[PDB]
RNA sequence: AAGGUCACGGCGAGACGAGCCGUUUAUCAUUACGAUAGGUGUCAAGUGGAAGUGCAGUGAUGUAUGCAGCUGAGGCAUCCUAACAGACCCACAGACUUGAAC
RNA sequence: GACAACUCUCUCUAAGGAACUCGGCAAAAUAGCCCCGUAACUUCGGGAGAAGGGGUGCCCCCUCACAAAGGGGGUCGAAGU
RNA sequence: UUCACAUCGACGGGAAGGUUUGGCACCUCGAUGUCGGCUCUUCGCCACCUGGGGCUGUAGUAUGUUCCAAGGGUUGGGCUG
RNA sequence: CAUUGAGAGGACCUUUCCCUAGUACGAGAGGACCGGGAAGGACGCACCUCUGGUGUACCAGUUAUCGUGCCCACGGUAAACGCUGGGUAGCCAAGUGCGGAGCGGAUAACUGCUGAAAGCAUCUAAGUAGUAAGCCCACCCCAAGAUGAGUGCUCUCCUA
């Protein structure tokens, strides 16, 4: 349950905003490829919960299959790629018919949370996944960087599940929390936000207000 | 991880890879059409586009860098007398990567380089 | 009247440098110059701090086009970084020029300090 | 490292048939390439 | 970055020359001592006309460092040596004349070091 | 059939499978989509003054051309090259039984 | 082909410098020729290349045992066995 | 200072645990590789700290002892294998 | 495609300094509980805007030598850079941001409120209140192979 509808935007590099007091803050720059049109609302009557379903990245019709574009043309909106809802408490007033919601709702709310696919690092070891220590690099040692002991002795007879092994590190989404908003641009369709979003410039990014 | 490392390294070390690039683009400029593997094909594509457009502006500095890159002496001087008369107005894209059957003994994906 | 692409690094950075140039003019600091920095720090009431020194590098990334500066204070070896587009500076003055054959004077840190006193 | 016992006919016919089914998957690709190698304007196979 | 086996020069005329600093107080990191962190120094060598001899545990203040110093104004200050001031726990040192320049953020906790300093940058 | 898979051009994804983004009269015009990768043209950016010539010097070398010359893993533009040619899987109201109204 | 973990053979590493460790193990550092200078001790043979410090590339000139070599000067590089 | 039970508690008594040294020799010697260190767990509470409380010979700070509570933490070093 | 979430993981940690206030208390000396703020430490999730390490894409200086006929200028080699000087994009931290919230639920120890079995009493036998870093929920992610296999929207089943 979220405390309100959010938007989604793409990361476009990082820079530094110079505050007129004299400080230098590192900000991430957020663009918006297409407006976050509310496509499908799911209320308490026809569904077990209440959520507002928006989308993103208007595309060519060849890029989008028949169930997708049939679902989007059921709402009478543009064919678009990305599609996510926000679960919201039952006080909502949202029509699914082409609500091109403008981005003014976050500037006075100087706290926002963001979610995104972090950059994947592939099958990485235990020295960087779970912040282990390496063995002795010298003094006749042989267990350089290795995983060390894995379990206890005879009495378990196995290893505990969830034990810290090497595996695929990045690729899942994360949410970093309470990130204070900064100078929006009402003509450059760009929002400064002081922090570090998950991922390189180009990826999708959930931008939804806080849950404290 | 290889995020954004756009060098195309082969199954050979660095200086041997440089010699493979120079020799195979040299004999590519000698015969025109050539049989490579596909990694060697794209690795020829970047450098031989650099060597067609290098002696496109036939000065002395371009001719000396171009003679420094290519092995054979008499093929650089057969190049700038040929590339403005042929590959003017093309503005990039000097090759073609026509693929063929894999190689007997390796199942190596084998390609074939033109000049067009 | 044109909509803009995903090339917003250059136009946010370009209009940021153009706004900071509209506020105060700045002549360019090449590597090897001997310059002055006049800094605004509150509550000191002198409002013009003295920073003489030799620019070592210029790590120019748009709005962080910066100065690696060096002056031997009477103890030893002070190496200060300056953002040229910050509102905390007041003016720059290119006093001299060493005419050095290098873009990065990181050798000059640990040399003999008679060749580093501004 | 040294195997404690041996495998059955069961598990071995499973693993060998996964190996040969992995050989099955790389010939409908060869049927597609052999079918595109036939009469048609394709910019490959000089 | 001041490890617990570093040599710091003296920034005053208290009576020492350098010191092996031992195991910082305050910030419990103790493998990264930035500015303003007091250190439990021991005297490696000293001036032999002063009641500060060899092998004497004392408390001092890191006032210069080769590691950088991130400021909010955009500047980054760094020195070429490491320096400490032989300090007492009630503020002021027992050496008056401070050698070398210091920064100005440590004025908010150590004002006597700034007031006795030749340059405050 | 809808939708996938192979192939194809790759990736900020990745041991292999995966995943993701393309797969072309690859806009036309009044204002967000139909540039995937390489090349090319420019712009950030790195090293930092290239060759050749002239001048000064007995010569090492310095100087003008000339923030020039190379690099261009990054941004934008450009269809010049390769995205051609295909192939294959999945089809044909979704068993049997009760209740409701039509 | 690809450019995962991890082993091995190498290169570099901000700040510190043995805090690691059974133990400076291993790596890093010194390194060639000339000049200055060199202690405790001793079987007076040595230690000793003790330690420690300076020059070193390339172009000029002259002194020239008229082959090695010397001094003075300039020239570049961050760095000259 | 009075005062067995704020706190220790002599002379004695009753238990729990299986973490020391022991007793037996019950599995294992056609092989269950001891002590310390590195790496990496996880668990117990007989609680060192953190959270709540009682009593205090607790004026306050700091305590002494004790109840609930094992979520989390429990340093860097000189000596020695 | 879009999610609910049964179940499971991670995170729920901790210290000084300041106001209250040199106030209660104490002859003085000393010096609060409670409620806020600020700076840290470890841990974790990210990122490369700054500062760097590396960066065998790179460019620059130079030694020995072999080629390019020769001077210039280049190329090869001195392992898997000849040795150095810097560096874009990646990766990383020492760097940069963020997190650890809850007059939410029930409790353990305890303090209670009425209050009887013994017309006195007693936290309890009926009912009930404050309250723990502990339990659960909320917090971030995976998640219907949850065979109990969910829910919602949309596309397609044609010819003989």
């Amino acid at each position: 349950v979220d405390a309100g509808i959010g938007v989604m935007g793409t990361k476009l590099g990082m820079m530094s905003f110079f505050e007129e007091d004299g400080t230098v803050v590192p900000v991430t720059v957020i663009g918006f490829k297409e407006g976050n049109i509310v496509t499908q609302v799911k209320t308490e009557s026809t569904d077990g919960y209440n959520a507002v379903q928006v989308g993103y990245e208007r595309l060519r019709d060849r890029k989008l299959t028949m169930p997708e574009r049939g679902h989007l043309n059921k709402a009478g909106v543009i064919p678009m790629r990305h599609l996510q809802e926000f679960r919201l408490v039952s006080v909502d007033d949202f029509t699914p018919s082409q609500k091109l919601l403008f981005e003014e709702l976050f500037k006075e709310g100087d706290m926002v949370d963001i979610s995104g696919t972090t950059i994947g690092k592939g099958f990485q070891g235990g020295i960087k996944r779970h912040n282990f220590k390496r063995g002795l690099m010298t003094h006749g040692s042989k267990s350089h960087r290795a995983l060390g002991s894995i379990g206890a002795g005879t009495t378990p007879g196995h290893v505990y599940k969830g034990k810290k092994m090497p595996g695929r590190m990045g690729g899942t989404k994360t949410k970093i929390r309470k990130l204070k908003i900064m100078k929006i641009d009402t003509d450059l369709r760009v929002v400064m936000i002081k922090g570090a979003v998950p991922g390189k410039p180009g990826n999708l990014l959930r931008l939804a207000p806080a849950k404290i | 991880m290889k995020h954004g490392r756009k060098i195309h390294r082969l199954s050979r070390p660095a200086d041997q890879r440089r010699a493979l690039l120079r020799g195979l683009t040299t004999q590519l400029l000698k015969h025109g059409r050539i049989k490579t593997t596909r990694a060697k094909a794209s690795a020829m594509r970047k450098y031989v586009d650099k060597m067609i457009t290098l002696a496109k502006e036939g000065s002395l500095h371009k001719r000396r860098q171009a003679l420094g890159f290519i092995y054979e002496k008499q093929i650089v001087h057969a190049l700038f007398a040929e590339v403005p008369e042929r590959y003017g107005d093309r503005n990039g894209g000097y090759t073609r990567i026509i693929r063929t059957l894999p190689r007997r003994g390796d199942n190596a994906p084998m390609a074939y380089i033109e000049l067009v | 009247q044109r909509v803009k692409l995903g090339d917003i690094m250059g136009i946010l950075n370009k209009k940021a440098v153009h706004a900071a140039e509209e506020l105060r003019p700045v002549p360019g600091i090449r590597t090897g110059d001997i310059v002055q920095i006049r800094l605004e720090v509150p509550e000191n009431k002198r409002r013009l701090s003295v920073y003489k020194g030799i620019v070592i590098s210029r790590q120019n990334a748009g709005i962080h086009t910066t100065i690696r500066i060096r002056r031997i204070i009477a103890g030893v070896g002070v190496e200060i970084v300056f953002p040229l587009y910050s509102p905390n500076i007041k003016e720059i003055k290119v006093v001299s020029h060493r005419k050095v054959r290098k873009a990065r004077l990181y050798y000059l840190r640990d040399k003999l300090p008679r060749l580093s006193t501004f | 490292a040294v195997p404690k016992k041996r495998t059955s006919i069961y598990k071995k016919r499973i693993r060998k048939n996964i190996w040969k089914k992995k050989g099955y998957w790389a010939a409908l690709k060869a049927f597609s390439l052999a079918k595109s190698l036939s009469t048609g304007n394709s910019k490959s196979f000089f | 970055m001041i490890q617990p086996q570093t040599h710091l020069n003296v920034a005053d005329n208290s009576g020492a020359r350098e010191l092996m600093c031992i195991r910082i107080i305050g910030a419990s990191n103790r493998r990264y001592a930035r500015i303003g962190d007091v250190i439990v120094a021991v005297i490696k060598e000293a001036i032999p006309n002063t009641p500060l001899e060899r092998s004497e545990v004392i408390r001092a203040v890191v006032v210069r460092t080769c590691k950088e110093l991130k400021r909010d104004n955009g500047m980054i200050i760094r020195y070429d040596d490491n320096a400490a001031v032989i300090i007492d726990q009630e503020g002021n040192p027992k050496g008056t004349r401070i050698f070398g320049a210091i920064a100005r953020e440590l004025r908010q906790k150590f004002a006597k070091i700034v007031s006795l300093a030749p340059e405050v940058l």
